[PDB]
């Protein structure tokens, strides 16, 4: 999949339908992979730079590949 | 407001850095051993800018003396360079309103962050090499620069001078490592290790946690880990006052927490305690 | 869902019925989404700012949406 | 359910019958609730002040309500 | 049970033969209780000091009682 | 299984099929074990040194044995 956004996690939102939203760069994307949940909060808490990889590269797009640098 | 950085010998280099640290920071008697103290940037009496004049690249004759770096004080942001030849102070885009006495001013297309310098420069800090040769080169590049654009040559030249001035100023670890290629006759070269980089990314968080220090066995912040007081002083020489965006973490979100003789920054502790 | 309260987590409570409670501001709200318990205690520990979203905005109301900032 | 003990966690102990024991204050209580284990160890490591609520407020007694501050 | 070994976790082996083995003090002990393994990993990662109690106090021996300080 | 590589984790990556990738040394390797994801991520957040054991010791190779040091 191609690189969509790279940057620190600005904020995360735990949605009602049990998905998880994240705000990196200017796009606000979400994932439905339960696993990525604690991994991203850790990322946001420590200030890690993350690359989210996705074709749906627009606010509201879904993703599942993240690089934790 | 005018300091010198002599690159003539590892001795003149190290002595230079020490003059500037005593001038802008005061010792925390809390973290001390061997007549070396951790210093804290005296941020109580306003922020100001100071010039750092690069001298000694060519120790033989001393031509390359027209480089001057403008440095912010409370966070040690390197706001840009000044070509003493035509006196134009080229400042980074994120400091569009900064000015220095005696100079006219030209704003560069890119900002100061490492993310940008590394893009434009085309290289990464980890594995980056530095010696008198690369420094002589980096001087000529900045000197022969005119214009608005942040060119690959300028970014590479700044990655290097920012490392040997500001980063070295903050970390004895980076000065110790680099120092020796100034006295080495064969022209080896210092290589910025991943540990050296990990250090630079944790200045804010360390500055925040370290004054909370009162003799714990160890201090852990991020990927950085210190086994004792000596491991600390051998690595960090200058920290921020967290009692021009401040480099300190956003008030009250990074507190040092001590458990079983080990001092942790709370963001790190919090992130690794989540078991699913 | 609308924003109910925003702030730091004053304190968390593990309940006898396996539900988790939080105090953000003037409200005491609870959630019975298991995987939210780790996230909230870490938000608590690291002093993050959370925004609890729920229509049941009053002491004792339930919730399943949070924004970590 | 009445308050019982309040303080930092002196030590925790994983027992043979898979229950988790907590030593807070003078009382040394325990719990059969699997999820309180992770939460309690974090409380112990971060130095949070906790309040255990139980009727069995005597050494060796079980609990299931906890406040994390 | 008698205390067998006390100290920081020198290293943990997360196997394929699925047995988890920890090195504490001078012995290498193993445990098969699923939740006890995440707890010991947090203890290793954060520097906690543990005491493993067991009758099988010899390299290769198993255990299920741990104290966290 | 034989030692394959030893060092700090440079980065990790959650892949599309829920397999997690770590780069340790000059090799990228992946695992299908879920329980290991947050542990490797934490090994990365704290700079911990690990050894990865596996017969597939080449880039892209798989593994399920790790030693945290």
């Amino acid at each position: 999949t191609p690189d969509c956004v790279t940057g620190k996690v600005e904020y995360t939102k735990y949605n009602d339908d049990d998905t998880f939203t994240v705000k990196v760069g200017d796009k606000e994307l979400f994932t439905n992979r339960w696993n990525l949940q604690s991994l991203l909060l850790s990322a946001q808490i420590t200030g890690m730079t993350v690359t989210i990889k996705t074709n749906a590269c627009h606010n509201g797009g879904g993703f599942s590949e993240v690089i934790f640098r | 407001k005018e300091f010198t950085l002599d690159f003539s010998t590892a001795k003149t280099y190290v002595d230079s850095l020490n003059v500037i640290r005593s001038a802008i920071g005061t010792p925390l008697q809390t973290i001390s051993s061997g007549g070396t103290s951790l210093l804290m940037i005296d941020s109580g009496t306003g922020d100001n800018l100071f010039a750092v004049d690069v001298r000694g690249i060519d120790p033989e004759e001393g031509r390359f003396n027209n480089l001057r770096l403008i440095v912010e004080r409370n966070n040690l942001y390197v706001t840009g360079f000044v070509n003493r030849t035509n006196n134009v102070f080229y400042r980074f885009a994120d400091f569009s309103h900064v000015t220095f006495p005696g100079t006219t001013a030209v704003t560069l297309s890119g900002d100061s962050s490492y993310t940008t310098l590394q893009r434009v420069a085309g290289i990464s800090r980890t594995g980056m090499q530095i010696n008198r040769h690369s420094l002589t080169t980096s001087y000529l590049d900045l000197m022969s620069h005119s214009g608005t654009s942040l060119t690959q040559s300028v970014a590479r030249a700044m990655l290097r001078f920012v490392t040997v001035t500001a980063e070295a100023l903050r970390f004895r670890q980076i000065q110790r490592g680099f120092r020796t290629t100034l006295d080495d006759l064969s022209g080896r070269s210092y290589v910025m290790t991943a540990e050296d980089v990990d250090l630079t990314l944790n200045w804010g968080r360390l500055s925040s946690v370290l004054p909370d220090y009162h003799g714990q066995d160890s201090v852990r912040v991020g990927r950085i880990s210190f086994g004792s007081i000596n491991a600390i002083l051998g690595s960090v020489a200058l920290i921020l006052n967290c009692h021009f965006p401040s480099m300190c973490p956003a008030d009250g979100r990074v507190r040092g927490i001590t458990h079983n003789k080990i001092l942790w920054d709370s963001s790190t502790l919090g992130a690794i305690l989540m078991r699913r």
